[PDB]
């Protein structure tokens, strides 16, 4: 076929690879960033739910 | 990291009942219903205010 096919097709190949390349570099940075700060959706290590708290009055006022 | 604020001993010199345990127990039923209003006020303070120093009065 014409060289136009290979030229345009390879341009798409470069476009796809570039976006993939920069995303991985972003992914390693974000993964490092949100692991440390922790204010992110994932890496949210488990805690204890506040629902399991007995708010009923106890037998001792000092509670 | 602060002051554990404690009331002075002046306000603690309140008249205390001087009766043996059996005296309280014998008249306990005839004491609870007839002095409920201040008793409930104090113990409401104990559970609500949650601090001993608040319910001194």
């Amino acid at each position: 076929d014409g060289p136009e096919k290979n030229y345009e097709k390879t341009m798409a190949i470069l476009q796809i690879e570039a976006e993939k390349a920069e995303l991985r570099l972003k992914e390693l940075e974000v993964r490092r960033l949100m692991r440390a700060r922790g204010d992110g959706p994932w890496y949210q290590y488990p805690t204890i739910d506040k629902a399991l708290i007995d708010h009923s009055p106890k037998t001792t006022p000092d509670n | 990291p602060g002051i554990v604020e404690l009331p002075t001993l002046e306000d603690l010199k309140v008249q205390e009942v001087k009766v043996s345990s059996s005296v309280l127990k014998a008249a306990a039923h005839h004491y609870g219903a007839q002095c409920d209003k201040p008793n409930k006020e104090f113990m409401l303070c104990r559970w609500e205010e949650k601090d001993p120093r608040r319910c001194l009065e």
